[PDB]
RNA sequence: GGGAGCAAACCGGAUUAGAUACCCGGGUAGUCCACGCCCUAAACGAUGCGCGCUAGGUCUCUGGGUCUCCUGGGGGCCGAAGCU
RNA sequence: GCCGCGGUAAUACGGAGGGCGCGAGCGUUACCCGGAUUCACUGGGCGUAAAGGGCGUGUAGGCGGCCUGGGGCGUCCCAUGUG
C-alpha cells in the first residue's frame, strides 16, 4: 500500500442492438515517496472496480526513481507516440512545475523540485505512460561510468 | 553507328600520350563525335524525341568536362575546344 | 557520395550499436579517429584499429555494450544511448568558450574541434577555448 | 564419454529455415542441413548443467515441457523419474502467468479424485456419472504433470523453445530462469541456459534430457541406470 | 488528307409518374495520318533527387564464373531492429 | 468567452436566502505578448490528415573524398578603447 492517487477516470462506451453498453477506465498512480511509483490503468463495469484494478495493476508495475537531493538526476526528453515530454531538474526549494499528470506521478515519485512540460498530444493516458518511460530512463554519475568500466 | 575502326582514329588522335584509353581530351573528342552523329540524326527525325533527350545529356556531360578542363588548364583547353571547333 | 563523413561515422556507429555488433568499419580519416580516440579516451567503445579492405583503409571500431538483462527484451542496455552531430555542413555551429554545452547535466560529453586540438565539453572548457561544436554523445 | 555420444547422431538439424541470431551456434551447411558446432555446444551444456546442479542441490523445483510428438513420451518419463513437474499435452495459456487461476482446476481434479472413491456414487444420475467421469478424463488428461508443487518453478527446461515460445514468454514476464534444448530453428537471446542441438530426432532429445535428470538426481543421492528409452526407438 | 468499326450531340423505340438517362435501332465531330497549337489529369507508389548505414526467407527476369554453388542488375511477396 | 441553457418540477433566464472572489473599488469593450512546438534557429511538417513540382535537361546559387605543406578571411583566446 502506497499513496495511490488516480490520474483520471472515464466512461467509455460500446454499441449493440437495443443500445450502448458502458465500462469505466481508471488510471492510477501509486508511489511510496522514496523513489517508487507505479502506473496502472484499470477498466471494468464500475468506477470502484476500475479504481481498485488500477491500483492492483499498478503495484504490479513500478519503477525505482533514482532521486537525488529531491530532484531528478538529469534532463530528459521522451517521445511516446503522439505525446512528448521534457523533464529538467531544478535547484532545491523550486517546486514541482508540471501539469496534473507528470505531477501526480512525480509527486509520489519522491521529487520535490523538477521543471517540466507536455509536448505534442497532451492526452493523459499517453503522457502518463510517457512520464514513466521518462523516469525509467534516468541515470546517476555512478551507474553511468558503472557502464564505461573497461 | 560508329565503326570500332573510326572510333579509334579519334582516340589515337587526341591521346595525350601513347595508349591513353581515357581522359578529358579524349572523353570530349569522343562525346563530340557521338553528338554530331546524333545531331545529324534528329535533324531528320524531329519526331524522335526520346533520342533527343540523350543528346542533351551527351551535351551537358561535354559541358562539364570542358569546364573542368578550362579550370584545371586553359592552355590545352583552347587547344581542344579549338581543334574540335566547339563553343559557338 | 557522403557529404559529411563525420555525421556518417556516428550514424554507422549509431546503427551497429542499435543491433549489438562486435565492431564496425568507418572509412579512414585522421580527423575521424580523433572523435574516436576521444570517444574511447572517455570510455564509450572498447576501442579501434586501422585495417584495409583491398587498398581501402577503414577503421575497426569495437563497440561496448552493457550486461544481459532480466525479463522480456533481455537486450543489454548500451553505453551510447545517443549520439547526434551538431555542427553540420549545411549550418556550421561555432561556440565561444562561455557557450560550450553542458551535455546530459554532466553525465554527457560534447566533442568539438578547436584551434588547439580536439577537446571535450570539459577539456576545452578547462583549456578555456572554443571552436566548431562538432557534436555530443551520452 | 560426452562427445562420442553426440557425435553419434545428435546434432545438425533444421535446414534453410533458420534464424540468423543462432548463427553463433553452427559449424556449416552440409548437403543442405545446418551442422551445429558441437564444440561450442559442449561449452554451453556446461554452464547450463552448472546452473541446474547449482539448483538441484538447493531444493529447487524445475518444470519441463515438450508438446511435440517427436519428443512427448520421453519428457513424460524423465519427469516422473525425477519428481519434477512437466507438460506433455496442451500447454495451457497463462499457466505460470495465471497460475492461481489454473491451479483452480488442479484443485477441481482432486475434487473429483476424491468423489471417485465414495458411497455418494450409489446415487447421482447417469447424466453426471458420464459428465464428471468425462470431465475428469480430460481434467486428468492435462494436469498429469502440472500439479506436484503448488508454487511456481525456479526455472523451466524445454525442447523446441519457439515451438513453445508462449510458455517461455509467460516465464520471462514473471522472471523465471529459462533453460532449453534449442536447434537452429530458434532464437537464443530470449533463452537463458541454451542447449544447442536437434529438437525433433528423439535420438538427441532423449540423451540431452536424460543426462539432465540424472544430474538432477546426482544432487539428491541414488545414482542408477538409465530410464526406458528404447521401445521402438528406430 | 482519310473514314471500316465505334461514337458525345442528335432522332426514333421502349422503361417510367416524368426519363432531357440506364436498354434497343440509327447517327456526326471525333477516334487515323502529316504538319502546327493547346499543356491539363486519380500526370498515383496519391511516396523529390543523390549517397551512406541497418537480419533473413521466398519466386522471378536478366548478366558473369575453376557453374548442387558463388557474385552483379531489376521486378514481387513475407518479414529483423527500428518507424507509425 | 468556447461548450451550450430555456418546450410546466431550470443548480445556466429573472427575483430571493445562501456562498465564492476582490475591495474604494469591482466589472465591460479595445489593443500587445503568453498558453501557440499554431511560421517550428531553439522548436514542426508533406504514403491516406493541408503539403512533392506531370517528367527531364541544366544556369545562378547551396552543399563537397583522401593525404602533405604555405597564408590565416571565417572561427577561437588574451589585452585595450567603446558601450
Amino acid at each position: 500500500d502506497f499513496e495511490e492517487k488516480m490520474i483520471l477516470i472515464r466512461r467509455t462506451a460500446r454499441m449493440q442492438a437495443g443500445g450502448r453498453r458502458f465500462r469505466f477506465g481508471a488510471l492510477v498512480v501509486v508511489g511510496d515517496r522514496q523513489g517508487r511509483v507505479g502506473l496502472g490503468f484499470g477498466k471494468a463495469p464500475e468506477v470502484p472496480l476500475a479504481v481498485q484494478k488500477a491500483g492492483y495493476y499498478a503495484r504490479r508495475n513500478m519503477v525505482e526513481v533514482p532521486l537525488q537531493n529531491g530532484t531528478i538526476p538529469h534532463e530528459i526528453e521522451v517521445e511516446f507516440g503522439a505525446s512528448k515530454i521534457v523533464l529538467k531538474p531544478a535547484a532545491p526549494g523550486t517546486g514541482v512545475i508540471a501539469g496534473a499528470v507528470p505531477r501526480a506521478i512525480l509527486e509520489l515519485a519522491g521529487v520535490t523540485d523538477i521543471l517540466t512540460k507536455e509536448l505534442g498530444s497532451r492526452n493523459p493516458i499517453n503522457i502518463a505512460y510517457a512520464t514513466m518511460e521518462a523516469l525509467r530512463q534516468l541515470r546517476t554519475k555512478a551507474d553511468v561510468e558503472r557502464l564505461r568500466k573497461g | 553507328p560508329i565503326t570500332k575502326e573510326e572510333k579509334q582514329k579519334v582516340i589515337q588522335e587526341f591521346a595525350r600520350f601513347p595508349g591513353d584509353t581515357g581522359s578529358t581530351e579524349v572523353q570530349v573528342a569522343l562525346l563530340t563525335l557521338r553528338i554530331n552523329r546524333l545531331s545529324e540524326h534528329l535533324k531528320v527525325h524531329k519526331k524522335d524525341h526520346h533520342s533527343h533527350r540523350g543528346l542533351l545529356m551527351m551535351v551537358g556531360q561535354r559541358r562539364r568536362l570542358l569546364r573542368y578542363l578550362q579550370r584545371e588548364d586553359p592552355e590545352r583547353y583552347r587547344a581542344l575546344i579549338e581543334k574540335l571547333g566547339i563553343r559557338g | 557520395m557522403l557529404t559529411d563523413p563525420i555525421a556518417d561515422m556516428l550514424t554507422r556507429i549509431r546503427n551497429a550499436t542499435r543491433v549489438y555488433k562486435e565492431s564496425t568499419d568507418v572509412p579512414a580519416s585522421r580527423f575521424k579517429e580523433e572523435i574516436l580516440r576521444i570517444l574511447a579516451r572517455e570510455g564509450f567503445i572498447k576501442g579501434y584499429e586501422r585495417v584495409d579492405v583491398d587498398g581501402k583503409p577503414y577503421l575497426r571500431v569495437y563497440l561496448k555494450y552493457g550486461p544481459r538483462r532480466q525479463g522480456p527484451d533481455p537486450r543489454p542496455e548500451q553505453v551510447i544511448h545517443h549520439i547526434r552531430r551538431i555542427s553540420k555542413p549545411g549550418r556550421r555551429v561555432y561556440v565561444g568558450v562561455k557557450e560550450i554545452p553542458r551535455v546530459r547535466r554532466g553525465l554527457g560529453i560534447a566533442i568539438l574541434s578547436t584551434s588547439k586540438g580536439v577537446l571535450t565539453d570539459r577539456e576545452a572548457r578547462k583549456l578555456g577555448v572554443g571552436g566548431e561544436l562538432i557534436c555530443e554523445v551520452w | 564419454v560426452k562427445e562420442l555420444l553426440e557425435a553419434g547422431v545428435h546434432f545438425g538439424h533444421e535446414r534453410k529455415r533458420w534464424n540468423p541470431k543462432f548463427a553463433r551456434y553452427i559449424y556449416a551447411e552440409r548437403n543442405g542441413i545446418h551442422i551445429i558446432d558441437l564444440q561450442k555446444t559442449m561449452e554451453e551444456l556446461e554452464r547450463t548443467f552448472r546452473f541446474i546442479e547449482d539448483l538441484a542441490m538447493r531444493g529447487g523445483t524445475i518444470l519441463f515441457v515438450g508438446t511435440k510428438k517427436q519428443a512427448q513420451d520421453i519428457v513424460r518419463m524423465e519427469a516422473e523419474r525425477a519428481g519434477m513437474p512437466y507438460v506433455n499435452q496442451r500447454w495451457l495459456g497463462g499457466m505460470l502467468t495465471n497460475f492461481k487461476t489454473i491451479s483452480q482446476r488442479v484443485h477441481r481434479l482432486e475434487e473429483l479424485e476424491a468423489l471417485f472413491a465414495s458411497p455418494e456414487i450409489e446415487e447421482r444420475p447417469k447424466k453426471e456419472q458420464v459428465r464428471l467421469k468425462h470431465e475428469l478424463e480430460r481434467l486428468q488428461k492435462y494436469l498429469s504433470g502440472f500439479r506436484l508443487l503448488k508454487r511456481l518453478p525456479d526455472a523451466i527446461f524445454v525442447v523446441d523453445p519457439t515451438k513453445e515460445a508462449i510458455a517461455v514468454r509467460e516465464a520471462r514476464k514473471l522472471f523465471i530462469p529459462v533453460i532449453a534444448l534449442a536447434d537452429t530453428d530458434s532464437d537464443p537471446d530470449l533463452v537463458d541456459y541454451i542447449i544447442p542441438g536437434n529438437d525433433d530426432a528423439i535420438r538427441s532429445i532423449q540423451l540431452i534430457l536424460s543426462r539432465a535428470v540424472d544430474l538432477i538426481i546426482q544432487a539428491r543421492g541414488g545414482v542408477v541406470e538409465p530410464s526406458p528409452s528404447y521401445a521402438l526407438v528406430q
